[PDB]
């Protein structure tokens, strides 16, 4: 067999994304016979150069995950990606640390496979157009560019939240993501800063191809806006050398291989 | 209510240039400060910040949680949680005159460059 085409012939373009009918992961499995244990899929038709680990920070969002899986699995297969789904579950009830969980995902996914691309995605964002490929590009890729919760318009040009993708090399280049952002906000801006300090720009699909649906939800406990976020964002230049992949520590409490994904529950410590 | 950048820019026009801060800078600061939500309520701890401008009950408005507050703006913090921004603006001006733009921590890190994207072109 030969390399997959630059653009997938299976793409359908815009899709109707709704969270009305409840999801049955069992039906989802039935509807996705080709996904292997642990949420792994590899094209049988052609050879994909995109070995993608899709990393989702998570804690008490099982209902959102169901919808995420229901929509994304069909989409990713249509995008002809050799992918694996990873849900990094934060054990305990300390402040949520999104970026640190994303770093855990990076290291843990690499134990399973020779991934060269990492997509980091909120558990509640679903792309509305399959032309918005969940893979890596020559420059860090911001994927959820047009979120319905922001009026289908990017909130600010330096915005890197929601869904993004970094090749393995781009990720290594910035010493991964920060581990010191506890609570909501700012970590995505620190990551943006890191990428910019290493001379990279942000690649993005246009706002039509990048339309994204958000699952409206009440705010979670233990993820209140971080009071130190603005002061931290202003010092990324210096803290990125000492806070990242190179200073990451955590304990794995459990690894679950389900047919639609791998869920790693980890103890990532507390604000220090 | 979650306002839009232009709704905000139109609402706070009177603050343009005050203490040297432009509308573009304010549009930027307010997005990062409260996401343009007039009902935003957030803590650091022991104190709470209200509305579009995230005016704190520590020294600026009086809240039931801290009635002893200096209440420099001379106002109930609940008046900072509605869609009438005139009193929020007068309070913000006091903060600007007394403490300065540094009260808003997002300014420096988020609003020192690429200010043009914050422009409102709607008459
Ligand atoms: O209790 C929690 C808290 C967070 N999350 C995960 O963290 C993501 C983001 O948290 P929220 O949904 O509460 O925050 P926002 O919707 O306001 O998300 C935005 O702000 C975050 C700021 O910290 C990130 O930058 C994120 O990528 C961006 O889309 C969630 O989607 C989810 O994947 C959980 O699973 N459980
Ligand atoms: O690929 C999958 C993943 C999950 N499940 C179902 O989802 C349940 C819960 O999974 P998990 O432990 O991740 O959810 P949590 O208990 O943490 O809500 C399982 O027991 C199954 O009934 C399934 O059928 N297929
Ligand atoms: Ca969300
Ligand atoms: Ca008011």
């Amino acid at each position: 067999l030969t390399a997959c085409p630059e653009e997938s012939p299976l793409l359908v373009g815009p899709m109707l994304i709704e969270f009305n009918i409840p999801v049955d992961l069992k039906l989802v499995e039935q509807q996705n016979p080709k996904v292997k244990l642990g949420g792994r899929y590899t094209p049988m038709d052609c050879i994909s150069p995109h070995k993608v680990a899709i990393i989702i920070p998570f804690r008490n969002r099982q209902e959102h995950l169901k919808y995420w899986l229901y929509y994304l699995h069909p989409i990713l297969q249509r995008q002809q990606l050799d992918y694996g789904i990873y849900v990094i579950n934060q054990a305990g009830e300390s402040m949520f640390n999104r970026a640190k969980l994303l770093n855990v995902g990076f290291k843990e996914a690499l134990k399973d496979y020779d991934y060269n691309c990492f997509v980091f995605s909120d558990v509640d964002l679903i792309p509305m157009n399959d032309h918005n490929t969940y893979r890596c590009f020559s420059q860090p890729r911001h994927i959820s560019v047009a979120m319905d919760k922001f009026g289908f318009s990017l909130p600010y040009v330096q915005y890197f939240g929601g869904v993004s993708a970094l090749s393995k090399q781009q990720f290594l280049s910035i010493n991964g993501f920060p581990n010191n952002y506890w609570g909501w906000g700012g970590e995505d801006d620190d990551i943006y800063n890191r990428l910019a300090f290493r001379g990279m720009s942000v690649s993005r699909p246009n706002a039509v191809i990048g339309k994204t649906r958000h699952i409206r939800h009440s705010r979670d406990k233990k993820n209140e806006p971080n009071p130190q976020r603005f002061d931290r964002i202003a010092h990324t230049k210096e803290t990125m050398l000492s806070d990242g992949l190179n200073s990451l520590t955590y304990m794995v409490l459990e690894v679950q291989r389900y047919p639609l994904y791998t869920k790693i529950t980890v103890d990532i410590g507390t604000p220090s | 209510t979650e306002l839009t950048k232009c709704k905000v820019s139109h609402a706070i026009k009177d603050i343009d240039g005050y203490q040297g801060i432009s509308l573009l800078e304010w549009a930027c600061v307010l997005f990062h400060t409260s996401g343009y939500d007039t009902q935003a309520v957030v803590n650091d701890n022991g104190s709470t910040e209200y509305g579009l401008f995230q005016i704190s009950d520590r020294f600026w408005c009086k809240s039931s949680e801290f009635p002893e507050s200096e209440n420099i703006c001379g106002i109930s913090c609940d008046k900072l949680l509605d869609d009438e921004l005139d009193d929020d603006i007068a309070c913000a001006k006091k903060i600007l005159a007394i403490k300065g733009i540094d009260y808003w921590k997002a300014y420096k890190p988020m609003c020192s460059e690429k200010l043009e994207q914050w422009r409102c072109e709607k008459p």
